[PDB]
């Protein structure tokens, strides 16, 4: 009765989406060719995975996925190393990359390909009768994953204004960065997709790299597998039995009070090399060094918390863990009915990759919590933006593709307004 | 994969291109018949940028060898890679310019630019998609610099949305006996400022200094300079020839390294330089940023690195490379600009060049390149204040205001380089 259409933009989006759909086929027991051993006896939908997976006339469980990138290498990698799982009609490739430029993906190179992607989106939405919205997978640093994401968000806000759209962005990190103008692309795609995104799980690769270093340099494959595990346990409640956060409106209403403040934070305790009590893994979700964003939540104030437990976790001791968490004076909630940790427990254990990077565990926990600590990350990004705009560095690569000089000042004003609104939330 | 069309103008460009193509075909495992014989699947990956796939497993390069004398073409055909190159792509004139920039920029370059335009259009209309043009030439010669700048102007007119990468060799008095070379160098520098987006400033003065001090060879023979520039060009193009984290496929390299449309003069270097030996990470890193090791006559202590793309080749630990380069960046924070954060990009390729276990190639848009454009301009001042050989160039229709315009543009480039060096975050 409900459908979701995953959208992956950029090389990071395509690789993360392929890893995530591999983990979704692993967790739901779907065979890689597309068939299902147990649940194909019915042959129909609405079996709690119909929000993601569509069934054709041959019984194949093809995911409702759109892989869009301006480089066909990763698309051919998905189509070769999967091929019968993903239809080639819905996998859109491109000719020329935007090459770490927002304006190239937003005005010239993405504008010659936006209509075909919109037509493919409408074609995939025609099979959906009760669709909720779209999951946008992209990355902040790239040229495709910022410019084409911004143009796609503009087109989906003009054409699909009754729908809610998520966001799955990758925050740039100095450890693994292929560009220098990642602050410029990130600030421009934040200013353009501020009014068109309703939940942005921006995760930086620095935190994933630090977790892989201290618990598991690690390459992009280990980062991709860990990020796929993180996103799979984030969206575990949407593809399983209904406790909470089973819809996009539930995500938008449990965590996002403001039209602009839609940047949650995820935290994961059970990262072990390939047991642990409930109280310590609940405590480890409040550790600032285990968060998916490199920031300190103790200097900010919380707004919401949606603890999602995976595996055989008894619900009696979760409340005792909640009490032992709340006895500490670290958490300082907001002062207009802040509620608390809305725990929902899924009894299906999470499945890890056989011989991959994470061991199979019985107790798993994730903390989808909104806070004002993301304002430190936006202050860092605007500080890097201000350092490269006092002397107008790298400006000409964007103006030469149709953009104007005043767009950078407009994005700076928008980021100043976002920082001011975060401060006004943070000040009673 | 995308496709790059290679262009070599002049006998210096032809000789260095032949040595560079031999080094690449040794590195990529391609024999003289164009058939793959390597042992790694990475060598056959990203091969369509340089080698055209002909019939019966023949990987011929898409090289356009352009000259004005047939002796250079006969020397190319007499070498080992002569049958490997495309015979239909040979273009040669009858009479060379002979250190005459006006003769190669207004008369003979103009009379052969239609033929090289037809060859370029024939190569480009067969492209699935065009990535850019790589140009290798010398700024001092007669048909080299003039025909390179005329080809640059024609390419920028025909394909304004394509990159232009130039391996421009700046002439030096220590290896070249011709006196009129500051005229050609300053005129080609003024053309490359206004009509090119990338420039690899390889200087023969620093090559002679490297061969004199490091290799302890008194004679600056052209074979050793050819081998050194070919090794440095292979180490630079290992980003384009092999997939990795830093692809730097022409446009990405220009987005990373070039902050301004005039200040796009690079400074390539090669740390383990050996003539025709323990290798490790911190010795290679401390040899990477040395003044003596770099292949341009510059002083990096007097300038600031605007962008750095240090690429390592071989089997090395990536964590130790990252730690050593972070220690280098923190220990020498006064040598880098503080208003461009994270300006050092590191990539590691597992395939080393042949003859070396490990390699270390650095590309940089340092501010110290303005010393080279002060040296060449001040040699141009000593040759224009007395109008030496000015009757040759002005008799070909060139105005004498053209030299004043080129001198003013290079002085403005020096002034803007110094102004952006004096600014601090
Ligand atoms: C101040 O006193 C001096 C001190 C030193 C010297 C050194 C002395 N002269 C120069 O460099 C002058 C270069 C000007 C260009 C002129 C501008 C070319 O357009 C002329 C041209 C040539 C051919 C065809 C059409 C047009 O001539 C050359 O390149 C000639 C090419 C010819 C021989 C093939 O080649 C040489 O010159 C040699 C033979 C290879 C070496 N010559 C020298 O060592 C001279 C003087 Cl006067
Ligand atoms: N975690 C993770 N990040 C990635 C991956 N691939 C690319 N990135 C991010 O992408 C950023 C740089 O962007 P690009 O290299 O241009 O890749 P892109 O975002 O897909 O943009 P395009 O190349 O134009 O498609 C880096 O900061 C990385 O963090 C990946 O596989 N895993
Ligand atoms: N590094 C290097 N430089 C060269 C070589 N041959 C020529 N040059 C330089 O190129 C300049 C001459 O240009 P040239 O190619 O001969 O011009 P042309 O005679 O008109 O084709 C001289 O100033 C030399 O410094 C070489 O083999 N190696």
């Amino acid at each position: 009765m409900r459908e979701c259409i995953s959208i992956h933009v950029g090389q990071a989006g395509v690789q993360i989406g392929n890893a995530c759909w591999e983990l979704y086929c692993l967790e739901h027991g779907i065979q890689p060719d597309g068939q299902m051993p147990s649940d194909k006896t019915i042959g129909g939908g609405d079996d709690s995975f119909n929000t993601f997976f569509s069934e054709t006339g041959a019984g194949k469980h093809v995911p409702r996925a759109v892989f869009v990138d301006l480089e066909p290498t990763v698309i051919d990698e998905v189509r070769t190393g999967y091929r019968q799982l993903f239809h080639p009609e819905q996998l859109i490739t491109g000719k020329e990359d935007a090459a770490n430029n927002y304006a190239r993906g937003h005005y010239t190179i993405g504008k010659e390909i936006i209509d075909l992607v919109l037509d493919r989106i409408r074609k995939l939405a025609d099979q959906c009768t009760g669709l909720q919205g779209f999951l946008v997978f992209h990355s902040f640093g790239g040229g495709t994953g910022s410019g084409f994401t911004s143009l796609l968000m503009e087109r989906l806000s003009v054409d699909y204004g009754k729908k809610s759209k998520l966001e799955f962005s990758i925050y740039p990190a100095p450890q693994v960065s292929t560009a220098v103008v990642e602050p410029y692309n990130s600030i421009l795609t934040t200013h353009t997709t501020l009014e068109h995104s309703d939940c942005a799980f921006m995760v930086d690769n620095e935190a994933i790299y630090d977790i892989c270093r201290r618990n598991l340099r690690p390459t992009y494959t280990n980062l991709n597998r860990l990020i796929g595990q993180i996103v799979s346990s984030i969206t575990a409640s949407l593809r399983f039995d209904g406790a909470l956060n089973v819809d996009l409106t539930e995500f938008q209403t449990n965590l996002v009070p403001y039209p602009r403040i839609h940047f949650p934070l995820a935290t994961y305790a059970p990262v072990i090399s390939a047991q642990l009590s409930v109280a310590e893994i609940t405590n480890a979700c409040f550790e600032p060094a285990n968060q998916m964003v490199k920031c300190d939540p103790r200097h900010g104030k919380y707004m919401a918390c949606c603890l999602l437990y995976r595996g055989d976790v008894v619900p009696k001791d979760v409340n005792a863990a909640i009490a032992t968490i709340k006895t500490k004076r670290t958490i300082q909630f907001v002062d207009w009915c802040p509620t608390g940790f809305k725990v929902g427990i899924n009894y299906q254990p999470p499945t890890v990759v056989p011989g991959g990077d994470l061991a199979k565990v019985q107790r798993a926990v994730c903390m989808l919590s909104n806070t004002t600590a993301i304002a430190e990350a936006w202050a860092r990004l605007d500080h890097k933006f201000d350092l490269m705009y006092a002397k107008r560095a790298f400006v000409h690569w964007y103006v030469g593709e149709g953009m104007e000089e005043g767009e950078f000042s407009e994005a700076r004003e928008d980021m100043a307004a976002l920082e001011k609104d975060y401060e006004e939330v943070g000040v009673d | 994969m995308r496709e790059i069309v290679h262009l070599q103008i002049g006998q210096c460009g032809n000789q260095i291109g032949a040595k560079f193509w031999e080094v690449i075909s040794d590195e990529h495992g391609i024999d003289i018949a164009g058939n793959y014989c390597g042992n790694a699947s990475l060598q056959l990956e990203r091969i369509n940028v340089y080698f055209n796939e002909a019939y019966s497993h023949k990987y011929v390069p898409r090289s356009i060898l352009v000259d004005l004398e047939p002796g250079t073409m006969d020397s190319v055909r007499s070498s080992k890679i002569g049958p490997l190159f495309r015979p239909d792509n040979f273009i040669h004139g009858n009479s060379g310019a002979g250190n005459n920039w006006a003769k190669g920029h207004y008369t003979e370059g103009a009379e052969l630019i239609e033929n090289v335009m037809d060859v370029v259009r024939n190569e480009c209309e067969s492209c699935d998609c065009l990535q850019g043009f790589q140009l290798i030439h010398s700024l001092g010669g007669g048909t080299g610099s003039g025909m390179g700048t005329l080809l640059i102007n024609k390419i920028r007119e025909e394909y304004p949305d394509r990159i232009m990468n130039t391996f421009s060799v700046v002439p030096s008095p220590k290896v070249s006996d011709t006196v009129v070379e500051p005229y050609n160098a300053i005129l080609s520098i003024h053309q490359l400022i206004e009509n090119t987006d990338e420039t690899f400033c390889i200087d023969n003065e620093a090559l002679y200094d490297i061969c004199f001090r490091t290799l302890k060879l008194t004679n600056p023979t052209y074979g050793d300079l050819n081998h050194l520039v070919s090794l440095t060009m292979s180490g630079v193009t290992t980003s384009l020839r092999f997939p990795g984290q830093l692809n730097a496929d022409l446009r990405k390299l220009a987005v990373n390294m070039v902050p301004f449309p005039r200040l796009h003069f690079f400074m390539p270097g090669f740390a383990p330089l050996t003539a025709r030996r323990a290798l490790s990470v911190p010795e290679l890193t401390q040899q990477m940023f040395d003044a003596r090791n770099m292949m341009a006559a510059c002083d990096p202590r007097r300038g600031r690195y605007l962008t750095v793309a240090c690429i390592f080749r071989g089997r090395m630990s990536t964590r130790e490379v990252d730690e050593q380069l972070l220690s280098v960046q923190t220990k020498n924070s006064s040598y880098f600009v503080e208003w461009i954060p994270n300006n050092v990009k590191v990539a590691v390729c597992d395939i080393p060049p042949r003859g070396l276990k490990m390699a270390a190639t650095f590309i940089g848009n340092n501010t110290a390149i303005q010393e080279l454009f002060i040296r060449v301009s001040e040699q141009f001042s000593a040759m224009f204040r007395r109008k030496a050989f000015l009757h040759w160039y002005t008799g070909e229709g060139m105005d004498e205001m053209e030299f004043s315009e080129a001198e003013g543009n290079t002085n403005d480039l020096v002034s803007e380089y110094q102004q952006y060096q004096d600014a601090t975050a």
